[PDB]
């Protein structure tokens, strides 16, 4: 499992509320960090104007 | 739960968990079969676990039970989280004594500065990742509606209402949703979405229970 075939997910958030559910629902980032949810992983994309995509669903 | 205290045993015996490899939501026993959590708590398998003080030590008191049927509001909706409330049928009645118990649905909407009681294993911290092992408790004022309203523009629904501090310091966070906002022994409300956690001027947003009273008596009846 070389480069291309590894390469992370863009988070996909359905909800438009400028916030988040409040599950625990986490995903691992390309970053290494696990986020609580999808959600909160867009919000921080927004906020912060960065590009931290999902290697794969659960905690790092 | 940011800025509560750990609840004292015996203080929240309605307070449940649902489970799906890990601890993903709060819910409310609100019949000796039935428990309501969050419409985007669901998932198509759920173990509940009753009678949990700390989520890791087994004390003794703990149930664990299999969802049998687990029931998303059926005009829920994910852009809006309106009607974000489910309703999940024990597979079995839970027993119920001093650690366990039922909590009673509210017999009028919120009223503004009533004090409830918020509860959960979720994320204590605002800024990173503190989860913790002993069940968590906040105490926190009903807001007006033109709080709510100031702080979540055209966001707020007639189906929730806000709960906690304009100053922040105090909410609840990922891993509270489902739980349960209980005021004067009525469950008003179920845990739902915010703008992070405890932030100022962002309280918390709560599903209004008064206004599914009707459906979830219906629902659990026609599934009876």
């Amino acid at each position: 499992p070389g480069y291309l075939d590894s390469l992370g997910r863009e988070a996909k958030c359905y909800s438009e509320l400028n916030g988040c559910t409040k599950i625990y629902d986490p995903v691992c980032g390309t970053d290494g960090n696990t986020y609580p949810n999808e959600c909160v992983l867009c919000f921080e994309n927004r906020k912060r104007q960065t590009s931290i995509l999902i290697q794969k669903s659960g905690p790092c | 739960i940011v800025g509560g205290y750990n609840c004292e045993e015996n203080s929240v015996p309605y307070q449940v968990s649902l489970n799906s490899g890990y601890h993903f939501c709060g819910g409310s026993l609100i019949n000796e079969q039935w428990v309501v959590s969050a419409g985007h708590c669901y998932k198509s398998r759920i173990q509940v676990r009753l009678g949990e003080h700390n989520i890791e030590v087994l004390e003794g008191n703990e149930q664990f039970i299999n969802a049998a049927k687990i029931i998303r509001h059926p005009q829920y909706d994910r852009k809006t989280l309106n009607n974000d409330i489910m309703l999940i049928k024990l597979s079995s009645r839970a027993v119920i004594n001093a650690r366990v118990s039922t909590i009673s649905l509210p017999t009028a909407p919120p009223a503004t500065g009533t004090k409830c009681l918020i509860s959960g294993w979720g994320n204590t911290a605002s800024s990173g990742a503190d989860y913790p092992d002993e069940l968590q408790c906040l105490d926190a004022p009903v807001l007006s509606q033109a709080k709510c309203e100031a702080s979540y523009p055209g966001k707020i629904t007639s189906n929730m209402f806000c709960v906690g501090f304009l100053e922040g310091g105090k909410d609840s966070c990922q891993g509270d949703a489902g739980g349960p906002v209980v005021c004067n022994g009525q469950l008003q409300g179920v845990v739902s979405w915010g703008d992070g956690c405890a932030q100022k001027n962002k309280p918390g947003v709560y599903t209004k229970v008064y206004n599914y009273v009707k459906w979830i008596k219906n629902t659990i009846a026609a599934n009876s």
